[PDB]
């Protein structure tokens, strides 16, 4: 059709007008041209730039891509070819056969949606769909176009092959077997080397346990990977994907529940305000911003500070360190708590998956099996915060595995056949109860929550709570919950730029004083809570590192010390 | 080319890629099995001639005082001298190594580290990742009722 | 449970208990069979039907029946120093039936 | 003659008037501005306006209804020009709602009217309404609005058309299970279950255990085997005589005894077991404080009692007065292990959600029998619901969270054959001790040997054997001993409607005394909050604004006599 011209000519203009994506095209040929690895045949091109030039032709291709995206398909593999010579005969015959794909970026607006939100009226458009990569197949290529040669005559023909899978538009049904005669009858030759062939997957992307509803069934998305975006992501990625939501075969029209088959022809993948920052920023200049933070974390449960304290300092974290040697140490701080019921512990438990930008809170499965492995609920804790309640339901092999995940921060399949290391950059949090009903003050925790010395140690800080009997802490329990009968989203937000935009190192003042008191620990032979290693070192490191994520600097200053080593006795006395 | 690779063997493998998803494989055409550009690196060291503690000493350079425990690594990854004794007798030529150790003494990260250095290292923790991540099995493959 | 071409929905049989319906069910040896055994037997015993859920059928059956037991005490001999709540495995809640 | 139908509807949405306001057109143009293609018409209208174009829809639904919906297109369409897709009709009824056992076959594909529960929904899945096509011999192209494509070319051979996707039209489609309302199950009856299919956006409406109004169109489709369902066309989900007589009744000084005498009148004894029970049914207070804290108003009793003891009969009596109630024994639910469940309807071939017996009474109670011997993994989902009020379900690689806001009746048989006192109840009642710490209050219903007691409860039994037991129904509503048990039923559920009290601070420092007091000769921290439930529970049943100082009293001589007991 002539209006398929003019859509071509389009894009052109849209080239001409904005230099920047095709002087990228020519580095890219600099580049290939210096190399004669070579890059693929694809650009990203920006729909707020499109919009601002042709709205018709970027709504167009929103909602017709069949018949908007081609002509722009057409008119970059035009330009490509054409702006400068391709100077060689056998490479240029090969390597200029690939058609030049096209990436979107930008605002989507209405069409920025998620599995949930994406409907039956959105069909045969081109959304953006953020979601979690569930599972993937394996990668396999696409017959393009074949190339064929008869030898009595010495004359290459060639043939294409499209289907409704990867072709934008419902082409004739093409594919059929291999050809074996030409049009003059001669006996034709196979020529595997010359045939063109792109790289095909489907991965399928759910959407998040995160912000899903209650009580509904989930909503899925088909997504197909092609050419050289075919592996992007692995399974649990946060992904964004922009493709074609279109459908396939029939709904039942031809030859009950049989619905038309609607997936995404994905063309592009991206994994996962000023004002707060001059909230952020201005309130932390007060001489008591620490405390103000450890209030804020469920106001509504009296006492424990300590704990809310140590519970901040996890979220902040510390910094996982790696050296040109290859080595990685840990950043990530654990907390266990441990006493008689009736004091809260799964009330904070359960606060901190109301706090964190990410966290699981499951119960004692935990790491890999068996086959694609399922992902453990501790190995779908990374970069997150962990809430285990019932920890002392462990089994043996959940006790003895937990001791990679707990101080490597890795998770590692060892299983028959398959071997993985798997990221587990989390920070463990958990609460026990005494199995005998009653906690003793007069045994050591090992001696009764019965898990060993082995695992309880691994803990940075062990609390062990117990409600006394004294009148003057039920008096103030009881009035608390009776008076029932900064804010957090801006909590939250400090949560997430300190984790972010700052990243603390250490200063050999501070280390002057944690030498220091670690050197008295392990001279104090006093009776604490664990028996000092040099895990409390590493400790000190973390809790000074999460004190300097709260104040906001890239150094390290007295305070932080003599607070982590503070707080460190407290949980020791 | 037939009876020339053996299960578990490491090769490289020289072929043609052969192929509306088409399957893909590989025609071997020729096989090998596993130096000027590294003497030169070779060449070095050994003029300084500071071979046992420069070596123990490079393995786990961010460990304190494990000198003695690290000389043993040094001689594990470099092994001994399998000697075949003939008439059908067998004397391994390897070293094996026990760490016994109180909590916070980084007995562990040796284990990270030899793992790291070794080309065949593989690091194992708990009960062998449980009995069946530690030996082996035979698994029936669905498709053809073959067991691998 | 049975298919049937005829109608093409899963069809039900009924075991013992429904044959015994205004009969006597005999039950020998009555302590060695495992308590899920030993469970349907109780709500026989007091609802005097069968209520069942399985492959999607669910529906109760009428199992009017008397149930006379032969059992064993603990070790094969019964202890006359202690009570029948301690002589055999059959717990309280179905001895008072 | 089908355009006159089609005008008659356009001039009755575009004209008809209520409270001012063009009701139906004015909804339409608000649902355009909001930009979601529905509308809503009331039949109870439809007949004001027009009795035969209402006769008509009632009669032969199967074709005029389609009118409807293509009218209300056009009508939509000429709106759009003012302000310069096929469009869906909800219809609602006030019209009684034939039981679903008297649907019969002179109802086939007429408008039928039904009311329920739903016991189950399935995923969406895609339906067709607006095609294009194309000959594969000589291209010739067409559109189309069960369907199925030409045989031949209009214009090729046989079945020459292919479908072209990227020029068509399609919607969605949801399959429900609905069943009677348990107020009307006959005894030793299965209720009846009915398969229900909704489209566009109906779907996603309803979620398993709700209680709904069905307007459809009754019919079958497929020795000669034929399947039943209901096209869903709308669903919905106190007078002022007993509004008063129950604010009459709210100054009664003597409705609490009144009240707690009506629990099982046919019972002996147990006077303090009977208002555990109307605090159950009346429940307490559920607040949510800004720090994501919510605070469960339900109430949990567990009734240890040993054998003959008539705990059966104490769970029994109460499903029929709670207005949303469930009876659970043996591990036997709804259908499923007590909690929410996926599984696959082979008739539409889909997979459905199906909520269990704690799924069905959200904002209810539910009465559980044979609690020592029910599966412990059930046992876990239950600890969770019963202090978190929700239940979790994992399928694959998806986890599900649904809410379960029912209050727990409990009954369970001690370890040993009698409960002993010289022992704590964690050492007596079969089953685990951690779901024991979760229980607001435990009684032990007692069997202390009585002369007159027992005589009276002799001659009950040679009552019921000599069919005097009739007769004695009518001497104890003579004697004016019982309220009604539908009355009470409403009663149930107005004051769970109308009344939600708060704690006054002189409760508030007298609990908090009671409190110290107690711990003092001593009870945790987590009973505090099910003593305070039971302050509400009594505030709510007077409808009193606030609580009082005076429900304390009683309120800790019930908690005294449930905890102390054991
Ligand atoms: N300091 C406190 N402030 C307010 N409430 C508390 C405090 N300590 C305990 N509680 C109450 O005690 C209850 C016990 O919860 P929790 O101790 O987490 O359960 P468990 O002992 O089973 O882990 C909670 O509902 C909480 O409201
Ligand atoms: N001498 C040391 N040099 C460097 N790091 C050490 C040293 N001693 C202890 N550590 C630190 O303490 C941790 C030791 O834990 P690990 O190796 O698992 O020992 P264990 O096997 O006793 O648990 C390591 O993370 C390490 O970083
Ligand atoms: N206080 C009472 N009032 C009326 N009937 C009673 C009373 N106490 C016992 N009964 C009678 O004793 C019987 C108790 O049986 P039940 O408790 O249901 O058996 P199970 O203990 O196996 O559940 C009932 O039939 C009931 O009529
Ligand atoms: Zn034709």
């Amino acid at each position: 059709d002539a209006v398929f011209g003019d859509r071509v000519r389009r894009f052109q203009e849209f080239l001409d007008t904005f230099t920047s994506y095709r002087d990228s095209v020519r580095s890219i040929q600099v580049y290939n041209s210096n190399n004669a690895n070579i890059l693929p045949h694809r650009i990203i091109i920006s729909l707020d730039d499109l919009r601002e030039f042709d709205r018709s032709f970027w709504s167009g291709i929103l909602v017709e891509p069949a018949y908007f995206i081609p002509p722009a398909e057409k008119a970059l593999t035009d330009l490509a070819d054409s702006m400068d010579d391709v100077p060689h005969p056998n490479a240029s015959a090969v390597s200029s056969r690939h058609p030049w794909k096209l990436s979107f970026k930008g605002s989507f607006g209405a069409h920025a949606l998620s599995p949930r939100t994406l409907t039956a009226q959105h069909l045969n458009k081109l959304v953006s769909v953020e979601g979690i990569v569930t599972k993937t197949s394996l990668v396999r290529p696409k017959l393009i176009r074949s190339v064929h040669y008869a030898a009595k005559t010495g004359r290459f023909h060639y043939r294409d092959y499209t289907d409704a899978t990867t072709t934008l538009t419902t082409r004739i049904p093409t594919p059929a077997i291999y050809p074996t005669e030409d049009t003059e009858g001669n006996k034709l030759t196979t020529e595997y080397g010359y045939s063109t062939f792109i790289d095909h997957q489907r991965i399928t992307v759910q959407e998040m346990p995160e912000m899903a509803p209650a009580g509904q069934l989930p909503r899925s998305i088909d997504v197909i990977l092609d050419d050289d975006l075919v592996d992007k992501t692995k399974p649990g990625d946060r992904v964004n994907v922009v493709g074609v939501f279109k459908s396939l075969g029939a709904g039942g029209m031809n030859q009950t529940l049989i619905g038309f088959k609607t997936l995404i022809l994905g063309n592009t993948v991206y994994p996962l305000t000023d004002f707060d920052i001059r909230n952020i920023n201005k309130l932390s200049k007060k001489k008591d911003i620490f405390d103000i933070l450890s209030q804020s974390l469920a106001p509504s449960i009296y006492g424990h500070d300590h704990i809310k304290k140590a519970i901040l300092l996890m979220l902040m974290g510390g910094v996982e360190k790696n050296l040109e040697n290859g080595s990685h140490l840990r950043g990530d701080i654990n907390i266990l708590m441990v006493g008689d019921p009736s004091t809260a512990k799964s009330q904070l438990l359960r606060f901190v998956l109301n706090t964190a930008s990410l966290a699981i809170a499951t119960t004692g499965g935990l790491t890999a099996a068996v086959t694609r492995l399922e992902a453990g609920a501790m190995v779908l804790a990374d970069r997150g915060v962990v809430c285990i309640d019932e920890f002392d339901k462990m089994t043996d092999v959940d006790r003895v595995a937990i001791h990679e995940v707990m101080e490597q921060q890795t998770v590692t399949i060892a299983k028959a056949g398959i071997h993985t290391t798997l990221n587990a950059r989390c920070s463990v949090i958990a609460a026990a109860n005494p199995v005998f009903g009653q906690y003793d003050v007069n045994r050591d925790p090992h001696q009764n929550i019965a898990l060993p010395d082995s695992l309880l140690s691994r803990f940075d800080l062990l609390f062990v709570v117990t409600d006394d009997i004294n009148e003057i802490r039920d008096r103030s329990i009881s009035e608390h919950v009776l008076r029932t009968h900064v804010t957090i989203p801006f909590l939250r937000k400090y949560v997430q730029y300190a984790k972010e935009r700052v990243i603390p190192q250490l200063t050999q003042e501070a280390i002057n004083v944690i030498v220091k008191n670690y050197t008295d620990l392990r001279n104090d032979d006093n009776t604490k809570k664990s028996p000092i290693t040099a895990r409390t070192l590493e400790t000190l490191i973390r809790l000074a590192t999460a004190h300097a994520k709260v104040r906001l600097s890239k150094t390290v200053n007295k305070v932080d010390a003599k607070v982590a080593a503070n707080l460190l006795r407290f949980a020791l006395l | 080319l037939v009876r020339s690779l053996s299960p578990g063997d490491i090769v490289d493998v020289t072929g043609i890629f052969l192929p509306l998803l088409t399957e893909t494989y590989l025609e071997a055409q020729f096989v090998r099995q596993h130096t000027s550009d590294v003497e030169e690196r070779v060449m070095e060291l050994i003029t300084s001639g500071d071979v046992y503690n420069r070596l123990a000493k490079s393995i786990a350079p961010e460990i304190y005082g494990n000198l003695d425990v690290k000389k043993a690594l040094l001689l594990l990854l470099v092994g001994g001298v399998d000697k075949r004794v003939g008439d059908g007798m067998k004397i391994r030529g390897d070293i094996n190594v026990c760490l016994m150790g109180d909590p916070g003494v980084a007995k562990s990260q040796l284990l990270k580290a030899i793992c790291k250095i070794s080309p065949r290292g593989v690091y194992t923790t708990g009960k062998g990742s449980s009995g069946v991540g530690l030996t082996a099995a035979v698994m029936k493959d669905p498709v053809t009722d073959e067991m691998i | 449970v049975r298919k049937d071409p005829i109608t093409k929905e899963w069809t039900l049989e009924g075991g013992a208990l429904v044959l015994a319906d205004k009969g006597v069910c005999l039950i020998d040896e009555f302590d060695k069979m495992n308590d899920q055994d030993r469970t349907s037997i109780h709500e026989a015993m007091e609802q005097q039907s069968i209520s069942i859920s399985k492959a999607g059928i669910v529906t109760t059956l009428q199992a009017r029946c008397s149930i006379i037991a032969a059992a064993n005490p603990n070790g094969g001999r019964y202890n006359s120093t202690l009570p029948l709540a301690q002589n055999v495995s059959l717990t309280e809640p179905i001895l008072s039936a | 003659d089908n355009t006159e139908i089609i005008k008659s509807f356009k001039n009755f949405i575009l004209e008809f008037r209520l409270d001012s306001q063009f009701i139906y057109r004015d909804q339409l143009r608000n649902n355009i501005l909001v930009k979601n293609y529905s509308l809503t018409v009331n039949m109870e209208h439809l007949i004001g306006y027009n009795e035969d174009i209402y006769k008509k829809l009632s009669d032969e639904p199967s074709d005029i209804i389609p009118l409807f919906e293509t009218a209300i297109t056009q009508v939509a369409k000429r709106i759009s020009i003012l302000s310069r897709p096929t469009f869906q009709l909800i219809l609602n009824s006030n019209a009684n709602q034939i039981p679903l056992r008297d649907l019969d076959s002179e109802h086939v594909s007429k408008i039928v009217r039904l009311s329920g529960i739903i016991i189950s929904t399935s995923v969406l899945s895609s339906r067709a309404t607006y095609l294009s096509i194309m000959c594969r011999n000589c291209r010739h192209t067409t559109s189309i609005t069960t369907v199925s494509l030409p045989r031949s070319c209009l214009s090729c051979g046989p079945d020459p058309y292919i479908i072209i996707h990227e020029s068509s039209k399609f919607i969605d489609q949801q399959f429900l299970k609905l069943q009677e309302i348990p107020e009307l199950v006959p005894v030793g009856e299965m209720p009846r279950n009915l398969t229900m299919t909704c489209d566009r956006y109906l779907t996603n409406k309803v979620i398993p255990g709700t209680r709904v109004t069905i307007v459809g169109i009754y019919s079958i489709y497929n020795v000669a085997i034929r399947t039943p369902y209901i096209k869903i066309l709308g669903i919905q989900s106190f007078t002022e005589e007993e509004e008063e007589e129950f604010l009459q009744l709210s100054r009664n000084p003597k409705l609490y005894e009144i009240l707690t005498n009506s629990i099982a009148p046919s019972i002996f004894g147990n006077e303090d077991i009977k208002k555990a029970i109307v605090c159950l049914l009346m429940g307490g207070s559920k607040k949510i404080l800004p720090d994501g804290m919510r605070l469960r108003g339900d109430i949990n009793v567990l009734l240890l009692g040993d054998p003959g003891t008539a705990k059966s009969q104490l769970l029994k009596f109460v499903e029929k007065v709670s207005p949303i109630a469930v009876y659970t024994s043996g591990k036997g639910s709804s259908a499923a292990g007590l909690t929410a469940s996926v599984q696959r309807d082979p008739m539409t071939r889909e997979f459905y959600l199906e909520g269990g017996a704690m799924v069905l009474a959200d904002g209810g109670v539910v009465c559980i029998d044979e609690f020592d011997k029910m599966r412990d993994e059930d046992r876990v989902a239950i600890h969770e619901a019963m202090e978190q009020q929700t239940i979790s379900i994992a399928k694959a690689g998806i986890t599900t969270v649904l809410n379960s806001r029912t209050s727990v009746l409990a009954a369970a048989n001690p370890i040993y054959g009698r409960y002993d006192d010289l022992k704590s109840p964690g050492d007596n009642i079969d089953f685990q001790t951690t779901i024991l710490s979760r229980f607001d209050m435990i009684f032990i219903v007692k069997d202390d040997h009585n002369e007159e007691r027992d005589i009276s409860i002799a001659n009950h039994v040679i009552n019921i054997h000599t069919g005097n037991a009739n007769a004695m129904q009518n001497q104890q509503e003579e004697n004016g001993s019982e309220i009604s048990i539908e009355k009470m039923k409403r009663y149930i559920t107005y004051c769970r409607l109308k009344c939600a009290p708060r704690l006054s601070p002189q409760a508030a420092e007298k609990l908090s005394s009671n409190f110290v007091t107690i711990r003092k000769q001593l009870i945790t921290i987590r009973q505090l909050e099910a003593i305070i439930r039971i302050t509400e529970s009594l505030a709510k049943l007077e409808l009193s604004p606030i609580a009082q100082e005076r429900h304390v009293d009683e309120a800790i001589r019930l908690f005294q006599a449930s905890t102390m007991d054991a």
